[PDB]
């Protein structure tokens, strides 16, 4: 229903990425059936399927949840989060997903999971040689793609901008096998399968060479309700966003997460235990800052479009 | 032909090209994408076929062979 989750020390990271996936209808759903199958061995799946089934089930709409089965077994399981310090939420959707595929794939063996079936997509990375004209295409699969950003853009830009051909010159030639030597060349990432569930995740950092060091972009980086993605050939899909997951904090080192969810057509902001009803207008402080971009920031960080 | 170029999306989006070998180790590769960019391997987070990359574990290991796009990430450490 709606309830938030306790956190277990600077575990809002994955609190915020836990109300994302729960918002992410396939997903829930999946992981609800998994619970109804009703395993006798412990793991980071079960533990999930657990909490779920915990939250689906409250008597009541509104209230805390403690994830502290889940949180337990993650610094178990995972040397990188056995500790009780902030990380980020990105790093911690990746390991959670790849973690569950591979629990899955395990099962198949004693093909796609249904981690795949939902997230999966595939580029098809072509380069042409300006020199021989030969292109060479490989894909590749993704579970979300990590778009660059710029100052005063939208994530429709940085997904065009993610497909657009690069010219790969001077230090960056490429090694073509027809001419055996670095040529310039032009790169393409197009998407040749579009996943059920698109997370997008927004680089918002840089490194600054000279001083030893990278802060966190707080630029304003608009998110559309709506988006639609075309396939190298279903021609295209039309999304509609569900979640985003927001870093609070003026740079990339300490913060604090949270989540906005669309659900029955309202927008709820799930800050660890406490859940509030937020109108559509709120969700626009979550672009980024306008001004004085160096300061606090409370921006969208991970977007989750779900196919309709 | 003992090695073989991959891709580094980069921060900013650009393109980068790494010489490599298939016994090179993620933090090898980290090493790489140091001297081009001056990012310490330890704040690096590397992406491939859906999945971050771990330290210790080898391009072979990933089956990550020539034209592979690897992309780069940082963190944004929060509580
Ligand atoms: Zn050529």
């Amino acid at each position: 229903h709606y309830f938030g989750l306790v956190n277990f020390g600077n575990t809002c990271y994955c609190n915020s990425v836990l109300q994302a996936l729960y918002f992410c209808r396939p997903f829930r759903e999946n992981v609800l059936a998994y619970k109804a199958q009703q395993k006798k061995k412990e793991n980071l799946l079960t533990c999930l399927a657990d909490l779920f089934h915990s939250i689906a089930t409250q008597k009541k709409k509104v209230g805390v949840i403690p994830p502290k089965k889940f949180i337990s077994r993650l610094r178990k399981e995972n040397d990188l989060f056995d500790n009780y310090m902030q990380q980020d939420a990105h790093e911690f959707l990746n390991y959670l997903l790849n973690t569950i595929a591979d629990i899955l794939q395990e099962e198949k063996k004693q093909e796609l999971t249904w981690v795949h079936e939902i997230f999966q997509g595939t580029l098809t990375n072509e380069t042409r040689c300006l020199n021989c004209e030969t292109v060479s295409s490989k894909d590749e699969d993704f579970l979300d793609l990590s778009v660059d950003v710029e100052q005063n853009t939208s994530i429709t830009h940085c997904l065009r901008d993610f497909s657009n051909t690069e010219t790969l010159c001077s230090e960056q030639k490429y090694y073509c096998e027809t001419c055996c030597s670095k040529q310039e060349a032009q790169k393409r990432m197009r998407v040749k399968k579009l996943p059920m569930i698109l997370a997008l995740h927004l680089k918002r950092f840089k490194y600054m060479e000279q001083l030893h060091r990278y802060t966190k972009l707080s630029y304003r980086v608009v998110f559309p309700l709506e988006l639609r993605l075309f396939n190298t050939s279903n021609l295209d899909r039309m999304y509609d966003l569900v979640a985003v997951v927001v870093h609070c904090g003026s740079g990339p080192n300490r913060g604090h997460y949270i989540t906005i969810v669309k659900s029955h057509g309202f927008w709820l902001l799930f800050d660890d235990d406490i859940v509030e009803k937020i109108d559509a207008q709120a969700i626009e402080e979550f672009y980024g800052l306008t001004s004085d971009i160096s300061k606090n920031s409370e921006s969208g960080y991970i977007l989750f479009y779900q196919s309709r | 032909g003992s090695h073989m170029q991959i891709f580094v999306k980069t921060l900013t989006g650009k393109t980068i090209t790494l010489e490599v070998e298939p016994s090179d180790t993620i933090e090898n590769v980290k090493a790489k994408i140091q001297d081009k960019e001056g990012i310490p391997p330890d704040q690096q987070r590397l992406i491939f076929a859906g999945k971050q990359l771990e330290d210790g574990r080898t391009l072979s290991d990933y089956n990550i062979q020539k034209e592979s796009t690897l992309h780069l990430v940082l963190r944004l450490r929060g509580g």
